[PDB]
């Protein structure tokens, strides 16, 4: 066949160990980047998942070919037998090329040597999270890649225009944030191999509060209104006022020790933290309240209405504080 | 001209014997290495173990690969790895690693016209770290990495940190959420074993625990219920119910504290400076609680045989409330601040 | 030998074969026969919105290249041959992590036939996408997609097509099913076009329709909630003079009803929203939370510290005693009313649709 | 025996061999004989509803064209051979993950004889899916399978048969499991027909018997013992109000907690296990427990002043219902342990 | 180049070499030494009753086919020449998922010397089935073993042999310890013959002693115990009068005492016998409810709803409540009865 001998006409020769324009210029790479998904962010362990689709374009002059084909379209066969580049992801904790059924690979050439070369990637990228704002916290994740052992003088990359293209976000995996948009950037690092062109995509994301309004905040307030309850019992009843203020002190610590299982052991205070702070002294000054009550009104023999100023002073200190606390977080 | 630059290289690679190390017969191989690092995750107690990436490079000199009349420093395609050869460097302290090998198999080599070769790698590596948790989760640990030659001994190889301190680099920009990197330290020496004495490089961290964390989670919780149980002291003798309920919520809080605290770690068989800490608080809740029932006992089972017969006196238990609350926060206090002083 | 035959055969076949080409180059284009043997559905994971199939999956199609003329019709070859010759590239769209099994030998085959057809059969493990609203959940249906197609080639090069009619053309095992929580109701077969940035493609797709099972979770939260709920209603009966009592019915329902609420969030993923069983939750807390309330209120108005003597008897309106509230004995009949009317109101409006 | 005829011997084998066909290609079926070694059974996992399997697998057939003459000896070769020559293309269907092991060599063995027979044995952990009927858990009995059969190769090629008959599978009985006792195991020859073809299969299954000491001593006796303090509030007055509720609501909310804490341990199955009926019951008891104590406090105090004013066991005197439940709690419970173990054993 | 030499001294070995058969094919029987150096000694998991080994296995035999003359008396070579020989088959007859490293490189290493004699060496991490007897838990000792031979060659084609005496040849370095709740007494060395249906092999065999460190358990499950079983028995000091409190205790002590037996048993494997700590467990259980059955029993007998008052007296035999016989009897038995079940208890299994 016409292509059969065309193929063979251009591996003649042909070492795959040295790039095209050695010793002469620099490579030109083309960069373009599909998104299928971006999966799970793991607060935990610092990273999330993305799926893509990844394609690469460059001039190579030893695959010119001259006949009436324009475009010689390849599977991954011949992947391995010409000169590829060694891009890698700067920030990649793991990741993994497809394989089935067969290698998820396109190569396409074209009469001038132009070479495109598409591959599918899943890829675990680290990002490291500023968690001081959470729950109510955003982030900007990012993708960098490069050459491996090019640098600037031998090979640099390009974008094109458009290059970073998103499917729709419905289907995504983004359970506790939504996407707002990308951006990208190009650089350059150096390192003790020498100067290398970084090429960076940039994913911003905001975090939804829905699940921890459901999960902390709504029982913390609901401990809150049960220590006030108390205020109303008689002063008489010790051991239910006791036994009140025992049990919202301890669900309380229950509570915040929950509230931290999702996020990792990091050494600073979060806003959640601070309103369970808030909640925990809002009860303990319930029960040491009650607790001053019984001792002046009975063991020792204004004071005696101490009752009737805390059913007004806690619930508008508390709605005070929840106002401050929103206004201050949400807003400013 | 690359055909110029083909011819050479294929002149390079004809005839090359990967089997021998460079002067096979001759003084040993001197390789450089040198470390740049990427990022330390997961340093896991319960596994006594810490991961680690890094781009890790070898500097050495091969005759054979010398070539002359391009004045470049030819990088190519790292395919061309396995047709030369290369130091069979490994770390004894590993316990699960891999090269990274997206979009191709992260590896470089380059060639000099001297006969030089760099090989740099990609290397994410789970080294074993056992760790001394007395002083936890106020203690110091020290995480090594060891490099060593499997097959070749003094005689063919040797190993230095090129570059001197700075070999390693990288170590002031991590960020872990647990602990600080305090000091790093390179050393290069001589191990023997049956077989015979092999070079040996030890690239060590010193780590200090962050301890805002366990402050917020377990220190502050404890001396909560701490306080807590001293309001019995200020409550009416008679009122039996709400005393012992009060005691007895304290006590299993702290006991479920320090059960559910002690389930997050490795089956060490030693005590901890937290679980000392816990264990004096059971220990104040636990008094307080005998307290009140002493109380009650001199009281109720006392009072009658007082009455048909006719520190501070055993026979009042208003003195003695008065007594238990002057001295329980004093003694507290004088436990915390023994306790902070010694660990800190 | 009366196997040299056969070898010269194969050895002629693969003389001058160029696997880089697809069948049929610059003349037609590529007719692919597509059809899948579900020996068994695995497990739904709700926590990744992922699911695992297991399924035989067979192609067949037809290359000149590989005509010949011998004294068998069939050529059932090992597995090895088909890295000789052109196979298609195809590759599951909502694919996550599938498995080739290569215990004991790859399990492939490839059959060749004299005409030049050529079958290929291959087993595989997909992991597959199913995106989920879980609005309705734990009564919920869902339809998880499998779709496939070519990577390299374009409509204009390879096309899919099923080989029986598209009802027919996915066969699910009578006794392969690995479903826990889950029954599948039936299966959708389509074709289609996409189009991307380097051409038009054909995808063939499938969708599993799936209802969960409701069993579990009534066992689980429905009823520990309503039990709660009772339990928490039955403090009104007693007299209003036990403080304590009433006082620890209230607190140890409430926190019953924390804890339940926290547990029940645990099945699922960290959704933003909330679902049916969040509703249900919500609305026994209120019951309980109501039945505290009203305790307290009815402590308000308690004027004597003692209960009755039991001996002594009360004027018809000495010692004076507490008359039974009028708040208890109305809320006797208010609580478990609305109680009932709600859960009607909710499980009519859950099950219906 | 000079290596260098063993030499020119197996080249001679290995020259001109075509890998592509079977033994027979065009003729009769090549029978092949299959035994295993079971060494151990691992983790009976009901979460995930699995077992995994270690074992020694062995399989036996002819090949004229690896027949010999000259050197009297059975020929054991270096395991890379099995690369160069045909061998099956046996497979596990219910396999989900499976390895063959591979330190310090892979643990491959290849045996050629004078006549042409060829012995082939590999060392495989394998994890196949066991589906699992929990409706008398933890009093279950369950069947777990491995299914082995021909991928490539219909009836018309190949031909499977347990070697040895019922000997075929051996080691069973010396394997030790923690929960389970193995009670019997089969050996079955069938034909499957998938539609591109009929296939020979063979099938080795296992029945096991789990054991009840652990739940016995993690579930059912605390429940009991639950259930037997509940009954300490019946001995109590009807004026101690607070003493009475505390024991009934400690009592129902413990059993709650352990009904959740078993139960989160398991599949999300949507049927009734045992277990849970039993949990059911006592917790039916306990419940009963304590709406009898608000029901003698409600005969009390509110229909104590109407009764006054007006001037099974009788429901005007609370000491007499309390006199009842001390003697029908603890035999109705008797008579419903009675009936549950002689229906679930 | 003086490197020429070797070229050729190593293209002549290979020459006609087949790797595929045995040293002494068919005239002797191959005799491989063996000996391990254990780097350390991995974590034990009772759960999955397996244990991890890091160990560099060697091997030593003698290969007729590769002898050679040349100026070096040894050639030291890259381990890829490891593949172009023949080697054993050697296997852990009791091994489970292992690895063999190969970062950077290989670690393997193969040493040829000019009669011969091949060493060829390797580092391997071994995953290994321990069975375990849990009867006396947490104050149990086991022996796990290790063994290994040859896959496919019977005795009498490959026998295996310790390169010293057997004691001396495994050697477990100083700091190789990685065991958390264990102690590695010592280990014993051994040969023997195993029967098969392929036929009779050589195996080697060593047996790791350990010994389980019992802090961990006496932290967590032990103490508190005793101080639930002193909580419970801190009752019989309060008035009878104080029904409340006495229920509370009661109640509180059953319930801690069922937790801690719910949960001192997620450690081990789901096995159908009673170990040591679940007696322990059950003794102190069946203390704490005694100790509510006593309170049961004495509010049984109380008469008079009201406690004694600071200003009355009470005559000896407004009246009021003496103090309970019960109470007073049992102050002294059930901490005597509870001291003499621990001495019993901890003098039969420490001293077993
Ligand atoms: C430490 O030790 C480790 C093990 O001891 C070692 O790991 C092994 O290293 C080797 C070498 O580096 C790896 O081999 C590469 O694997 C590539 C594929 O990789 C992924 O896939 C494998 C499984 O691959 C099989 O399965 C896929 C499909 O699933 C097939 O496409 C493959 O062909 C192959 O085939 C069989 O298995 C199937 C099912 O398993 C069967 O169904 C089928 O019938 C086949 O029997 C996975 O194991 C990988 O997992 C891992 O690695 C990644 C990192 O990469 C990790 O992230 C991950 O977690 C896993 O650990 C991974 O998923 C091969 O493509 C590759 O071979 C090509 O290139 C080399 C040159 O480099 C050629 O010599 C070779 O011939 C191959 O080339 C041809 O084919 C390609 C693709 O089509 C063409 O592009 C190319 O041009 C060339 O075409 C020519 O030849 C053809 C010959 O047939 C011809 O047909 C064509 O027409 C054309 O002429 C290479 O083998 C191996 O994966 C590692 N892992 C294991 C378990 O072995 C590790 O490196 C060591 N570390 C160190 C530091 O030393
Ligand atoms: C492995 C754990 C082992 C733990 C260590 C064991 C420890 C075991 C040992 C512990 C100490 C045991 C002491 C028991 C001995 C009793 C003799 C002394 C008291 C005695 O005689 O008992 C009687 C009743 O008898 C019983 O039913 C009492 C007999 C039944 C006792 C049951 C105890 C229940 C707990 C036992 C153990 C558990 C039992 C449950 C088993 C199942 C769970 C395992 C009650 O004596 P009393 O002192 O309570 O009451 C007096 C008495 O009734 C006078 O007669 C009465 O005056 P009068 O009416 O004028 O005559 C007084 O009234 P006033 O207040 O008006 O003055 C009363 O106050
Ligand atoms: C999610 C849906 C949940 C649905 C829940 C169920 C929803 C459906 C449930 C419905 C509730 C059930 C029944 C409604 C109650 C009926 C009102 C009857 C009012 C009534 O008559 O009660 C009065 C005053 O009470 C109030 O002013 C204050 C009365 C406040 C009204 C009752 C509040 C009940 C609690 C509501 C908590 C609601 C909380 C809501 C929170 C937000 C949830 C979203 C107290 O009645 P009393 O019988 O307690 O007290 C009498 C009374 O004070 C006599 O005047 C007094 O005699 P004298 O002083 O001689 O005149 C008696 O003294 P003696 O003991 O010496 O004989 C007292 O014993
Ligand atoms: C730890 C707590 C212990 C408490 C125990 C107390 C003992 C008394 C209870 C015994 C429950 C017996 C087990 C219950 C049955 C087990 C649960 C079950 O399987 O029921 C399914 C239907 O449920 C359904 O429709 C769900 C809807 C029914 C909801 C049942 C609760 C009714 C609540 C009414 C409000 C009363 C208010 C009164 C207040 C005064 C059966 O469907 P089907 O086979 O077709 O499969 C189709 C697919 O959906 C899977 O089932
Ligand atoms: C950067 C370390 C911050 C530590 C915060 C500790 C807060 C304790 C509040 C009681
Ligand atoms: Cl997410
Ligand atoms: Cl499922
Ligand atoms: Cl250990």
């Amino acid at each position: 066949g016409d292509v059969t001998v065309i193929l063979n006409n251009l591996l003649e020769g042909y070492d795959n160990k040295l790039r095209p324009d050695i010793g002469v210029k620099p490579t030109l790479i083309h960069t373009d980047m599909y998104v299928n998904s971006i999966g799970p962010v793991n607060a935990i362990n610092m990273e999330y998942t993305i799926d893509i689709f990844f394609a690469q374009t460059w001039y190579d002059r030893r695959l010119k070919f001259n006949s009436t084909i324009k475009v010689l379209r390849l599977n991954s066969n011949m992947v391995g037998k010409i000169w590829i580049p060694d891009t890698f992801f700067r920030n990649s904790k793991k990741a993994d090329a497809h394989w089935i059924t067969t290698p998820n690979r396109m190569l396409r050439i074209w009469n001038d040597g132009r070479v495109l070369y598409t591959l599918r990637l899943t890829i675990d990228a680290e990002c490291q999270l500023q968690l001081h704002n959470f729950p109510m916290d955003e982030h900007s994740c990012p993708l960098e890649f490069s050459s491996y052992g090019y640098p600037r003088e031998e090979i640099v990359y390009q974008w094109k225009r458009s290059s970073v293209e998103v499917g729709d976000t419905r289907s995504w995996r983004l359970y506790q944030f939504s996407f707002v948009g990308l951006r990208n950037t190009t650089e350059v690092v150096k390192t003790t191999s020498g100067d290398y062109v970084v090429m960076s995509v940039y994913f911003d994301l905001s975090r939804r509060m829905g699940y921890f309004t459901i999960q902390t905040y709504i029982p913390c307030t609901l401990i809150v209104v049960l220590s006030w309850v108390s205020f109303w019992i008689n002063k008489d009843a010790v051991p239910a006022r006791t036994s009140l203020g025992i049990t919202t002190v301890l669900t309380m610590t229950t509570l915040s020790t929950i509230a931290r299982k999702s996020l990792p052991k990091v050494s600073y205070v979060t806003a959640m933290d601070l309103f369970v702070s808030v909640c925990f002294i809002f009860v303990f000054s319930a029960l040491v309240e009650y607790g001053t009550l019984h001792y002046f009104v009975s063991n020792r023999k204004r004071i005696a209405k101490m009752d009737s100023y805390a059913r007004i002073f806690f619930p508008t200190a508390f709605c005070l504080f929840n106002l401050v606390y929103w206004v201050s977080y949400l807003y400013l | 001209n690359m055909s110029f630059v083909k011819e050479t290289v294929d002149k390079l690679l004809k005839g090359y014997d990967i089997r021998l190390r460079p002067d096979f017969g001759g003084p040993p191989v001197c390789v450089g290495m040198n470390i740049d690092i990427a990022s330390i995750d997961m340093v896991s107690e319960v596994n006594m173990d810490y991961t680690l990436t890094m781009y890790f490079q070898q500097y050495w000199r091969d005759k054979r690969l010398a070539y002359s009349g391009i004045p470049l420093n030819l990088t190519l395609d790292n395919r061309v790895a396995d047709q030369l050869w290369v130091p069979d460097t490994y770390f004894l302290n590993d316990k699960k690693s891999f090269v990274h090998g997206v979009t191709v198999k992260n590896r470089m080599i380059r060639l000099h016209p001297d006969g030089t070769v760099l090989y740099g790698l990609r290397i994410t590596t789970t080294a074993a770290c056992m760790m001394d948790l007395r002083r936890y989760p106020l203690d110091e640990q020290n995480c090594t990495l060891e490099i060593e030659s499997y097959g070749y001994t003094t005689d063919d190889i040797e190993f230095y940190w090129r570059g001197g301190d700075k070999a390693v680099t990288g170590v002031e920009r991590i960020e872990l959420p647990q602990f600080s990197i305090v000091e790093h330290r390179l050393v290069s020496r001589n191990v023997v074993f049956a077989t015979g004495a092999y070079p040996r490089l030890s690239l060590s961290f010193r780590l200090k625990r962050n301890i805002g964390y366990f402050i917020l989670q377990t220190y502050m919780p404890s001396i909560l219920i701490t306080i807590l149980s001293w309001v019995s002291f200020w409550i009416n003798y008679d009122a039996s119910a709400a005393r012992v309920a009060l005691g007895i919520t304290t006590v299993l809080t702290m006991t479920t504290i320090n059960t559910h605290l002690r389930e997050t770690l490795p089956k060490i068989p030693y005590v901890k400076a937290i679980d000392m800490y816990l264990m004096g608080c059971f220990v104040f809740v636990f008094l307080a609680l005998l307290e009140y029932a002493f109380v009650n006992y001199i009281f109720f089972g006392r009072g009658p045989q007082r009455q048909k017969k006719l520190i501070p006196d055993l026979t009042d238990v208003n003195a003695i409330d008065r007594w238990s609350r002057i001295v329980f926060p004093f003694t507290f206090s004088l436990f915390n601040l023994v306790y902070w002083l010694y660990y800190v | 030998d009366n196997t040299t035959v056969f070898t010269r055969i194969l050895d002629r076949l693969l003389d001058g074969y160029d696997n880089r080409l697809r069948p049929g180059l610059g003349e037609r284009v590529t007719e692919v026969k597509t059809d899948i043997f579900v020996t068994s559905f695995g497990p739904v994971s709700d926590h990744d919105m992922e699911y695992t199939i297991d399924v035989f999956f067979r192609q067949s199609w037809k290359d000149e290249r590989l005509k010949f003329k011998g004294p068998m019709t069939v050529l059932r070859l090992n597995n090895l041959m088909a890295s000789k010759i052109w196979t298609p590239d195809t590759f599951f769209h909502n694919g996550k992590k599938s498995v080739a099994h290569n215990m004991t030998m790859p399990n492939k085959l490839l059959r060749i036939t004299e005409d030049g057809t050529l079958l290929y059969t291959m087993r595989l493990t997909v992991r597959a996408e199913c995106p989920m609203h879980l609005e309705d959940f734990p009564m919920d249906a869902h339809a998880c997609p499998l779709k496939f197609g070519s990577y390299a080639y374009t409509r204009a090069e390879v096309v899919y097509e099923w080989t029986r009619e598209p009802a027919r053309s996915v066969v699910v095992a009578e006794d392969g099913s690995r479903l826990n929580q889950y029954d599948l109701l039936g299966q959708t077969v389509d074709s289609g076009i996409v189009q991307s940035s380097t051409g038009e493609y054909v995808v063939m797709t499938t969708h599993f329709h799936l209802k969960r099972k409701i069993g579990y979770f009534v066992i689980q939260t429905y009823l520990p909630c309503i039990m709660t709920v009772i339990l928490s209603q039955v403090s009104f009966w007693l007299n209003r003079e036990s403080v304590p009592a009433r006082t620890v019915f209230g607190v140890t329902t409430v926190l019953t009803m924390t804890t339940l609420s926290i547990s029940a969030r645990n099945s699922l993923p960290k959704v933003a929203y909330a679902t049916a069983m969040d509703w249900f939750i919500a609305v026994c807390y209120a019951f309980v939370f109501s039945a505290l309330i009203e305790f307290a209120t009815v402590n308000y108005f308690t004027k004597r510290g003692y209960a009755w003597d039991g001996k002594s008897v009360v004027p018809e309106k000495k010692k004076t005693f507490n008359s039974v509230s009028k708040i208890d004995r109305l809320s006797r009949i208010a609580f478990p009313l609305l109680f009932g009317i709600f859960n009607l109101v909710y499980w009519a409006t859950y099950l219906n649709r």
